[PDB]
């Protein structure tokens, strides 16, 4: 009674269905978001589950325009789906308004198509959470995409398994900075976090993949971040909890 | 259960529908073939209930084309589509390439038909709610690979044979198959062999107007043999069994 | 472009030129026009050369399947008007047809009917379609008997074309015979219309006209 | 040429007091060739009469398309139609085909049984309302009878006076057009009964 | 739409067809016969109860040819539609082909209608098995068949569907030989009337008789001409 | 245009067709018939513009007859004509306008009376004692009208048939090479070999 | 106003062998009087010896041989393996033109291989489906200038024994794939010489089961 | 997917459509309204009840106009009648005042609507308006008539009538005060009469709504000069009007 | 779930029987009496309202009596809503074949289109059957009088005298022993309302409860003349018969 589908309604005033896609969330890799001044540090773990694995090729972070980061957790294909919608979106704004899609913008047409299926028995409910930002003309900005279809602005943001972890960190990183820091030092504490939250993941060993947009070095673009600058972040992570 | 959905995957980790497709086998009057390099031979049952029945005009055995023939066995309301679409496919490959259409290519086609349950799978026109139930003995001869018979399933699953034997008696006669094939057959002799096989499952007198035989030969094309021949080549097996 | 078909008490002859033209100038001099429909039925190019021959292909893909479905073999009557229906669909949209359907059974006989562009189905015992069946027909006609032996019914199709090659610019090349029987078509070979000329003018006394 | 004057066909109404009147052609024809005077263009769904002109299919399928709407009326409200809700039908249907128009005059001629008030009035192609108190006339030699009905009319006549002058207007504009006249009929509208009469008229 | 309503049964059955068979089974009940030169098909009229007018009630055997006729066993409501699917498709063959319908051609058409509608999630085949007899064209030979609402077909020399079908058959077994049908028409529309008078009986008033003979020739014979042969049956 | 004559007597209806067939600026047939049945007792006769008048015969040959054998009553000839006049209201609005003339002749067994129709391409039908088409019909309208009595037996509409034919091999400048004759009476529908 | 259609000229030619074919064709592109382009075949191989050349106007020309390069794809993969004939590939491609019939092409359109009796086969097409079995048939704008000429030393048209004056005509050649090669070269050097949308090279395709050669040759720029 | 386009009405095994039943429960879950035809008009009345008393009922409609001489009032729910009434009003329009450029009779219009609510039973993702409504009008073909629309999709017509929850109470009522002629005048004291005993809340005529579709009213029509056109028969009478009808009782 | 929620009511029985055919049988008993008996010179139809208050306006009252077209009208036994929308469905079918034949629809090819519209409603779309019941006064000029009942499954009957709704099988044994087939119209009216009496549905039967209607070809010339009587018309008749 009241999930079998989600044109069923409780006296509750919940959908449980929604609230239990959740937790398929709750079951992903732990992914994190900081907003910066001047940009946002994305960071996610992947686990490495077999030394059979390939490190850093198999991306979780998917680009949309070219200035919007997007990185996921929760049911990998499900989410990879919701950025195919969303890279056609934003697409079709360049073309009608011959201009990049806002942050702002580009959440409202994301939450209405997973608002979507959340009301149609025909299409079956989200389980994913996104974590996307990027800087436009308007700011930097940070959002989190529940599978409810809801967002927020955001300080800091996660999900995943170790999003205790992380937010936890993210409440004394406020309290460090009272207007937030700058996204090069941010590379460094993107990794210090995950590292902390891979306390929930440490029957594991993971390979770390950091990406970024902001306006101070990459001038506003989203692009990766690898080579000197990873492995300075991982050092600093690995120095930090030991 | 999981049979009042259209795709919903069952414990089993395959389709419980599908399941009950195979068992829309064991409803068929046998059909039998056998398959040498000298040519195919598919003999079949028609199924006597009557002196009212007029069987001489009912057959299991079908022309697909010239150089493709045919015999179903099992439910055969779901074999009328599945032949008319064999015979479409065939007309359309010598409408394109005025060329004879490959015994494995043309099985494959008939398998598309069959993968067409559900009603909100995948992006292609879903005209069933589920599965067929019906298996085929397509047999022929191309150019390539000279003669062929396929056993196609319900499924949209096809396996190439040497000798199959598909209906109700399917286990009986395959039993048969496994000790009496051999790649030294011939023409004739694998023509008396599909009627040894089809007496044990037979569940009356075989006699010619409940049994007809049909061949697919290079040189005189899909031949349906009419039931003189059938009634002497039926007289010729129980001389092979006053043998023993 | 000569095309013509007679009934008689044989079947039906089938004669055909093999010139085609683009333009002014001669492209082919060796383009079929028959369209073998299947073993028991044959088509004639006229009108587009497009048209015809992707129809007649159609037509004995449908004629397959008819034979298919009821098991015996079609009935002519049938093909034509299979063929008709299509044409007529595309008029007031500009398609070229003119075919004569030929064919002979155990039911109605020897038969021929002429397809239009239009939508036409007419029975007859003769027609000739092309551009130069105005003497097609001349000499077809004076020397045409219902009572006609086989023999003679070859060479009479021979000359309706050899008649239209003389005086129309776009016919000529040479020409193909058929005997349609019940049996099915028989094909008698092909004879160049530029040495048919000097043989028959010998042999006959026609075309003293030409210098020679 | 044009599909509404190929075949001609003319229709008069004039209105009187306590009556009104339609009148009509037999001739029906196809251009230049006389097809039949065996053809009335007088049609009557209850008391109301209902005379179309023009082009010869739209005459005909324009009959038969207010015989169907008029059974749909009268089944459901179980009262005879008004002139006055007729014309508003009118004009709607005709202006269905708006692209690929119609090519007649309908032309409405009844009796308001709520009042006792004569009523007329005119359609055209496209279809327009179009009230009058003395004459409509429409068709092809509806100019000629637009000059011809003004002249001998005066207003509210008797129904027989209407007779009279009804009867002439239409003769002289009749056969003095080529696709018009072979005949004539005359509708005399009361309240009560109609009279319906033919004239002798001279063969065109 | 498209919410299943044809589903797999665990015996290799389709739910819809079973139950379309129980229906012909409160059907109607027709009989079909081919002689050496005629057809009889002859069949139960529902009209037990009194003041019923039986001028304008449908009659159970409708002619979609000028000597192929269509009978039918089961619903009242359901066989309508193939009688006017059939008549449809008897115009587009003498268009598109010419010559009137073969028995053959019908027989496949009728099976398509049910077979369509048992494969498809939306359509249920109906509860309607059918008896398709007559003459083809240029020929004198009798054509018997029956379609099922599986949407399967087979040939017959004799048949009966609908109720009782079992009793009949056995009684037409001995009456009816293979090799030789009733080479009299007489003797074919008596033993159409033997085997009506088991189930059917109530005189004469629920027994029709349509036979068809080559030439395109389809007689009805009334209630009054049946009568005469049953008495020939009383003496016999 | 093909020669399209119709005769109502008083006791059936005689239609004639002509037989040539013109294609172009040659004859390609000089016997085929262009008159097909619609129903047991009435006759449409065809002519028109080339290969729109094949097609659309047989297509209302069809239309009729469904509805004929479906209720195994056949439709009046006042009745098929509107149908077929609905028809060709419909098809000139239509794609590709249909050009068929054709003269509906029938007995009425309804009414126990016959009845002839000139339908033109139009669709506007009209009962007439005697009707045609084409280029042809200008010249026998003003026998015809000379000639009708209206107590006519077939025999002498069958002579004046005669007459209308030589008049037309006269005064038009085109062959017909003859016409058929068809009877449409209260016995069926028969020839006569008469011309 | 816009006209979708244009001229971009060419040449083609193509011979039946007997164990050969040849397809030949220049590798000039116009323009009227404009010369294009100096190099650019327009004779491809399309493989699995099938040569393929749809001469004309180039945008549908191009058009063609993708389809059917793509058809040679799908036959592999969907009939499982079978060799494509030339008899195939020749119904294949009327279809690819029957379809813009209403819509036409303008191209010339000419294939080439053997056979699977092991001789050379030939078919040629008409800009909107339609296509016979010829010996020799050239194609492209300068067809006229090469084609009579390739009739008199193949077929030995209006050629006659020495010394019977017309009564004993030259009897059908043995054809080698050598001298077919000299036949073309020096027929499209005339060419040039007498039309001008002929020149600049000619890449002589030889099509035999031992496999597909490509050899080059210069004509004159002029 | 979406696979609901089976109906969501089926028979009951006694006879009659559950779903029907349960929508004439919502009927009786609804405010009391009435209606008593005169013989020189007809006079509507209904309760007006607010969710809040910061609810203004000065802005709560519960009568709306369809046509000029012809008003709709409803007993059920609030949202059946506000999309339903939009529905009444378009097919007016599209159907006789696009087609007979005139507003539409009242036994017409009643049959329309009906037809409506017949395909709110027919089909997946609908289920009819609960309400039953009241469509009293003038018509110049068939007079004054009086009508009830059902959930059903029927209708009948009355000479006076109810529905409600106080349906049964108010007829009864209004079987000893009918008459074969009346006044409008006294039309208006028994309605209010009547609604006295089936409203629980003011009888003030802030929250009594009162229409009649009496005589009509050429001053209300918008423009004057053609006497021929008449006005709306349709008039909503307001708060203070409705009080000096209380103290007239 | 939208398979969850759907009953399936589309489909047969085990007994071969559609659940809501047979449910919309019983809904249609709840309806009054609703009579046809066909006399030669006319058809009477005679129905007794299934609602009666005393300050509803019956004199206006349409709710069982409705013309499809000038000789066809109809009684309904059922739910008045139902049968709204076939009533419109047949005016529009009877008025579009005047239109294409001009000729007035005959009695025949009406009653079996609403039937196929019953009969479309179970065979697709999920739908349910409109539970309507028809007692179809007709004339044509080929059968003359013209007497059918149809039921909801869309199957049709002809009758010489039937009764559906609320008491259905007494009112049948009433006409069975009173019928002759020499029965004028008059004789008809007198045994339509003594067979009204004895299946009256309140103690007393009353004029203003009936709708009386008559087609007669008693008016001139032949023309057939449906007159739907006022019930102050139908009070002269109810004395007539004295039960008043």
């Amino acid at each position: 009674g009241y999930d079998l589908s989600n044109s069923v309604f409780s006296p509750d005033g919940r959908n449980f269905q929604v609230e239990y896609a959740v937790k398929a969330v709750e079951n992903g890799t732990t992914s994190i978001g900081i907003k910066c001044n001047d940009g946002v540090v994305f960071a996610v773990e992947k686990l490495i589950t077999s030394k059979l694995l390939v490190p850093q090729k198999n991306v979780k972070i998917q680009v949309v325009d070219r200035h919007i980061g997007c990185v996921y957790s929760g049911l990998i294909p499900d989410g990879r789906h919701l950025v195919n919608r969303g890279r056609e979106e934003a697409a079709s704004f360049k073309k009608l308004y011959k201009t990049p899609i806002p942050i702002p913008a580009f959440a409202d047409r994301l939450g209405q198509y997973v608002q979507a299926h959340t009301l149609y028995n025909s299409v079956r409910p989200f389980g994913v959470s996104t974590i996307f930002g990027g800087v436009d003309k308007n700011g930097a900005h940070l959002y989190m995409l529940e599978p409810s279809g809801s967002y927020w602005g955001y300080k800091g943001a996660a999900t995943g398994k170790g999003r205790q972890s992380a937010k936890a960190e993210l409440e004394k990183l406020v309290d460090h900075h009272p207007e937030g820091l700058s996204a090069r030092e941010a590379v460094k504490q993107a990794a210090k976090i995950i590292y902390l939250a891979h306390e929930d993941n440490k029957e594991k060993d993971f390979e770390l993949e950091i990406s970024w947009c902001s306006l101070s070095e990459t001038n506003g673009l989203h692009k990766f971040v690898k080579g000197d600058l990873l492995q300075e972040a991982i050092d600093f992570a690995q120095k930090e909890i030991n | 259960e999981y049979d009042r959905g259209v795709s919903t995957f069952s414990p089993e980790g395959r389709l419980f529908q599908v399941e009950y497709s195979l068992e829309a086998i064991k409803l068929g009057s046998t059909a039998i073939g056998i398959a040498t390099k000298e040519g195919v031979v598919l003999g079949v049952e028609k199924r006597a209930t009557s002196p009212l029945l007029e069987s001489d005009s009912i057959e299991k055995i079908v022309e697909i084309d010239r150089h493709i023939g045919c015999a179903m066995s099992g439910l055969t309301a779901d074999a009328r589509s599945m032949i008319e679409h064999a015979r479409t496919a065939a007309v359309t490959h010598n409408l394109y390439y005025d060329e004879d259409i490959n015994v494995e290519s043309l099985t494959q086609s008939v398998c598309d038909l069959a993968l067409r349950f559900g009603e909100g799978a995948s992006g292609e026109e879903r005209l069933m709610s589920r599965p067929f139930g019906v298996a085929l003995l397509i047999a022929g001869h191309d150019a390539d690979d000279g003669y062929q018979l396929f056993h196609a399933e319900p499924s949209g699953t096809f396996y190439r044979y040497n000798a199959k034997a598909i209906g109700s008696g399917s286990e009986g006669a395959q039993a048969e198959l496994l000790n009496e094939w051999h790649s030294s057959l011939t023409l004739k002799e694998a023509e008396l062999l599909v009627l040894k096989i089809l007496k044990q499952v037979m569940e009356e007198k075989l006699d010619e107007n409940n049994a007809q035989l049909s061949c697919i030969t290079k040189q005189d094309g899909f031949k349906i043999y009419d039931n003189e021949k059938t009634a002497e080549l039926i007289k010729e097996l129980k001389e092979k069994e006053a043998a023993e | 472009t000569t095309t013509l078909a007679f009934r008689f008490q044989g079947g039906i002859i089938v004669a055909v030129d093999s010139r085609a033209t683009a333009g002014n100038w001669v492209a082919s001099q060796t383009v079929k026009k028959v369209i073998e429909i299947n073993p028991f039925l044959l088509g004639t190019m006229a009108g587009g050369a497009a048209d015809c021959q992707f129809w007649e292909t159609w037509l004995g893909s449908q004629c397959r399947l008819h034979e298919l479905r009821e098991k015996e073999r079609i009935s002519v009557a049938a093909a034509s008007k299979i063929l008709s229906n299509l044409v007529y669909q595309y008029k007031g949209a500009g398609l070229s047809m003119g075919t004569m359907i030929c064919g002979y059974t155990r039911k109605e006989g020897p038969t021929i009917y002429y397809v239009d562009s239009d939508g036409t189905r007419l029975k007859g015992d003769i027609f000739c379609v092309g551009s130069g069946q105005t003497f097609a027909y001349g000499v077809l006609d004076s020397n045409y008997k219902w009572d006609l032996s086989v023999e003679d019914a070859l060479y009479l199709g021979k000359r309706s074309i050899l008649a239209a090659a003389h005086r129309d610019a776009y016919s000529g090349g040479s020409v193909n015979l058929y005997h349609v029987t019940e049996d099915g078509w028989i094909y008698h070979g092909n004879h160049d219309v530029g040495e048919l000329f000097w043989k028959v003018k010998e042999e006959e006394g026609s075309f003293n006209n030409v210098i020679g | 040429s044009d599909p509404s004057s190929i075949n001609g066909g003319i229709v008069v109404a004039m209105t009187g007091k306590d009556c009104v009147a339609i009148a009509c052609d037999l001739r029906l024809g196809s251009q230049s060739l006389g097809v039949s005077n065996k053809f009335e263009k007088i049609f009557h769904y209850g008391h109301v009469f209902l005379g179309i002109t023009g082009l010869a299919t739209d005459v005909t399928t324009l009959n038969e398309m207010f015989r169907y709407k008029t059974n749909l009326y009268k089944l459901k409200e179980e009262r005879a139609i008004e002139p006055e809700t007729f014309t508003q039908l009118v004009s709607s249907s005709l202006y269905e085909r708006r692209f690929g128009p119609y090519f007649v005059g309908p032309v409405v001629a009844g009796i308001n049984s709520k009042s006792g008030k004569p009523f007329i009035a005119g359609f055209d192609l496209i279809g327009c309302i179009d009230e009058a108190k003395d004459f409509i006339v429409s068709g092809t030699a509806s100019d000629q009878l637009f000059g011809m009905c003004e002249s001998l009319y005066e207003p509210n006549l008797e129904p027989e006076d209407l007779f009279e002058t009804i009867s002439q207007a239409l003769l002289n504009a009749a056969d003095r057009d080529a696709l018009s006249g072979w005949g004539a009929v005359v509708y005399i509208i009361k309240k009560d009964e109609v009279v319906k009469r033919y004239l002798k008229m001279r063969q065109d | 739409y498209d919410r299943a309503l044809s589903i797999f049964s665990p015996d290799g059955h389709i739910f819809q067809v079973e139950y379309a068979l129980e229906a012909v089974k409160r059907g109607t009940c027709a009989v079909g016969v081919k002689g050496k030169n005629c057809v009889v098909l002859g069949c139960e009229r529902r009209s037990t109860l009194k003041l019923q007018d039986t001028r304008i009630t449908p009659s159970k055997v409708s002619k979609i040819d000028s000597h192929v006729v269509l009978s039918f066993s089961g619903l009242n409501a359901d066989s309508r539609i193939l009688i006017e699917k059939a008549r449809v498709e008897a115009q587009s063959h003498r268009l598109t082909l010419e010559d009137p319908v073969t028995v053959e051609y019908l027989t496949r058409y009728v099976a398509g209608v049910q077979q369509r509608y048992t494969q498809s999630g939306g359509v249920r085949p109906f509860g309607v098995s059918t008896l398709i007899a007559g003459f083809d064209p240029r020929d004198d030979e009798p054509k018997l068949y029956q379609t099922e609402p599986s949407g399967i077909y087979s040939s017959w020399s004799a048949q009966t569907i609908g109720r009782n079908s079992k009793t009949v058959r056995e009684f037409l077994e001995k009456n009816y030989d293979r090799k030789e049908p009733p080479a009299t028409v007489e003797e074919c529309v008596k033993l159409t009337v033997r085997s009506l008078l088991e189930v059917v009986q109530t005189g004469a008033k629920n027994i029709e008789i349509t036979v068809v003979k080559p030439d395109s020739d389809i007689v009805a014979l009334s209630s009054e001409e049946i009568n005469q042969y049953v008495t020939q049956i009383e003496q016999e | 245009m093909d020669i399209i004559l119709g005769i109502r007597v008083q006791d059936s209806v005689i239609l004639a067709s002509s037989k040539a067939v013109t294609r172009g600026i040659s004859v390609l047939k000089d016997s085929d018939d262009k008159t097909r049945q619609l129903s047991p007792h009435t006759l449409m006769s065809f002519a028109g513009e080339a290969g729109d008048t094949v097609q659309f015969a047989e297509y209302i040959q069809a239309n009729i007859q469904l509805y004929s054998i479906r209720e195994d009553y056949e439709l009046s000839p006042q009745a098929v004509s509107s149908f077929v006049r609905q028809e060709l209201a419909k098809s000139i609005r239509s794609r590709r306008p249909y050009q068929v003339n054709v003269l509906i002749g029938g007995y009425d067994k309804k009414k126990n009376k016959p009845e002839l129709y000139q339908i033109d391409y139009l669709g506007t039908k009209v009962e007439l004692p005697y009707g045609a088409h084409g280029y042809s019909g200008f010249y026998t309208f003003s026998l015809l009208d000379h000639h009708y009595r209206p107590d006519m037996t077939t025999e002498e509409g069958l002579d004046l048939l005669k007459l209308c034919v030589q008049e037309l091999e006269k005064r038009m400048p085109m062959d017909f090479k003859g016409v058929i004759v068809k009877i449409v009476d209260k016995d069926g529908i028969r020839q006569v070999d008469d011309f | 106003q816009f006209n979708p259609y244009g001229d971009n000229g060419g040449t083609i030619l193509g011979i039946a062998g007997e164990d050969f074919a040849v397809l030949a064709g220049d590798t000039r592109n116009i323009t009227d009087y404009s010369i294009n382009s100096r190099y650019e075949p327009k004779v491809f191989d399309c493989g699995d010896n099938i040569v393929m050349s749809a001469n004309g106007f180039a945008a549908d020309g191009d058009a063609l041989v993708k389809r059917f390069k793509n058809s040679v794809k799908w036959y592999h993969f969907d009939h499982n393996d079978k060799k494509l004939s030339i008899n195939s590939a020749a119904r294949n491609i009327q279809h690819l033109l029957y379809g813009k019939r209403f819509f036409p092409y303008y191209v010339h359109t000419i294939i080439a291989g053997l056979d699977e009796d092991g001789k050379g086969a030939v078919y040629s097409f008409d800009p909107v489906g339609s296509y016979e079995r010829e010996q020799c048939r050239a194609g492209g704008a300068a067809a006229s200038l090469i084609m009579p000429f390739l009739d008199n030393q193949v077929n030995f048209k209006n050629q006659y024994e020495p010394g019977t004056n017309g009564k004993v005509k030259k009897p059908l050649k043995y054809l080698s794939v050598e001298e077919v090669i000299k036949l073309v070269r020096d027929s499209f050097t005339s060419a040039t010489e007498r039309h001008i949308q002929v020149g600049d090279g000619l890449e002589i395709l030889i099509v035999t089961k031992d496999g597909v050669r490509k050899e080059f040759y210069e004509l004159k720029r002029d | 997917t979406d696979r609901y386009s089976f109906s969501l009405t089926t028979f009951s095994p006694s006879g009659k459509l559950g779903q029907i039943d349960y929508a004439l429960t919502a009927v009786k879950q609804g405010v009391t309204s009435l209606g008593i035809k005169a013989t020189n008009g007809v006079v509507i009345a209904t309760e007006k009840k607010s969710s809040s008393p910061l609810a203004m009922s000065e802005t709560l409609s519960k009568v709306s106009l369809l046509t000029p001489d012809i008003g709709a009032v409803y007993s059920g729910m609030g949202p059946d009648y506000r999309v339903l009434v939009d529905k009444s009003r378009k097919v007016a329009h599209t159907s006789y005042k696009r087609i007979y450029g005139e507003y539409p009779p009242t036994k017409l219009l009643v049959s329309e609507v009906a037809k409506i609510m017949q395909e709110a039973t027919q089909s997946g993702g609908v289920r009819p308006f609960g309400v039953s409504l009241l469509i009293a009008g003038h018509d110049e073909f068939n007079g004054f008539s009086l009508y009830q629309v059902d959930p059903s999709g029927s209708y009948f017509p009355w000479k006076a009538t109810a529905i409600g929850k106080g349906s049964v109470a108010a007829k009864t009522f209004l079987e000893k005060r009918w008459n074969d002629e009346l006044e409008l005048e006294d039309a208006i004291h028994i309605a209010l009469l009547t609604l006295k005993e089936s409203v629980e809340g003011e009888f003030n005529g802030d929250t009594i709504e009162l229409a009649i579709i009496g005589d009509e009213n050429p001053d209300l029509l918008g423009y004057t000069g053609i006497p021929t056109d008449k006005g709306p028969r349709f008039r909503k009478l307001t708060s203070q009007e409705i009080n000096d009808r209380l103290e007239a009782l | 779930g939208s398979r969850r929620y759907d009953s399936r009511t589309t489909i047969f029985s085990p007994e071969g029987r559609l659940y809501q055919v047979e449910y919309a049988l019983e809904s249609i008993s709840h309806a009054g009496t609703a009579i046809g008996i066909m006399a030669s010179d006319g058809i009477v139809l005679a129905a007794e309202r299934k609602v009666t208050s005393t300050l509803l306006e019956q004199d206006t009252s349409t709710e069982k009596l409705y013309k499809l077209n000038d000789k066809i009208a109809v009684a309904v036994a059922g739910l008045t809503a139902d049968a709204e929308i076939l009533i419109n469905t047949a005016r529009i079918h009877a008025q579009n074949y005047l239109k294409t034949y001009n000729e007035d629809i005959p009695v025949e090819i009406l009653v079996r289109r609403l039937s196929d519209i019953k009969q479309g409603y179970t065979q697709h779309g999920g739908l349910r059957p409109f539970g309507v019941s028809f007692i179809y006064a007709g004339y044509d000029d080929r059968y003359g009088y013209q007497l059918y009942t149809s039921n909801p499954s869309g199957n049709y009957t002809g009758w010489k005298a039937i009764s559906v709704g609320a008491n259905t099988s007494a009112a049948q044994t009433l006409l069975q022993m009173d019928y002759k087939d020499d029965m004028k119209v008059d004789d008809a009216i007198e045994l339509a309302l003594k067979t009204l009496s004895k299946t009256t549905d309140s103690s007393a039967l009353t004029y203003d409860r009936l709708e009386f209607a008559t087609i007669r070809k008693g008016a001139n010339d032949g023309e057939v003349y449906q007159k739907i009587f006022k019930p102050q018309e139908i009070k002269d008749i109810l004395v007539k018969t004295g039960i008043t």
